[PDB]
């Protein structure tokens, strides 16, 4: 569109030459009883009405 | 375990003697309560019942193991009191002394059996 020679451009690049290593651990929240997965549950209930 | 089977009878007799001792002392303590019935257990029948369970299954480490958790016969009254108390001093005092003696005898027999099992092993 502009024509040969009717355009000039120059590019400079800031690069990344730093070695990085990352380990990510994520736990799904289980505070709601509906999405909570259980292995063992002990429920002792006592009601001594006088 | 075979060791339990050998000592099962004396342990159950000792525990039953302790329970009946507690019941007799409760009868002594509540002698003055008006309307209190003197209760007791039939030692032989309960000893049969105890001498004659399913731990829940644990699939992994987190699984919680199963959690663990006698019949009283009324004494025939001898003298009619006015406040409804049927506890007689003499009868239960004799029974208390007899139960103490039998508890000591059971301790002696169980200790002798354990000491014999020990001197078999010592060497």
């Amino acid at each position: 569109i502009v024509g040969n020679g009717n355009v000039h451009a120059q590019v400079t690049a800031q690069l990344d030459f730093a070695n990085k290593e990352q380990t990510e651990e994520h736990y799904s929240p289980n505070g709601d009883a509906s999405k909570a997965t259980l292995r063992s549950r002990q429920l002792n209930i006592s009601e001594q009405v006088g | 375990d075979r060791l339990d089977a050998a000592l099962r009878f004396q342990q159950e007799a000792l525990n039953l003697r302790a329970q009946r001792q507690e019941i007799l002392a409760a009868n002594i303590a509540n002698a003055d309560t008006p309307g209190y019935q003197a209760r007791d257990i039939d030692f032989a029948s309960e000893l049969k019942k105890v001498m004659v369970g399913v731990a829940l299954t644990l699939t992994s480490s987190h699984h919680i193991p199963a959690q663990a958790v006698v019949d009283l016969l009324y004494r025939v009254p001898d003298q009619p009191s006015l406040d409804g108390n049927t506890v007689d001093m003499d009868r239960e005092r004799t029974q208390f002394a007899d139960n103490s003696l039998k508890y000591q005898m059971g301790l002696t027999v169980l200790g002798s059996q354990l000491k014999g099992m020990m001197n078999v092993l010592q060497g």
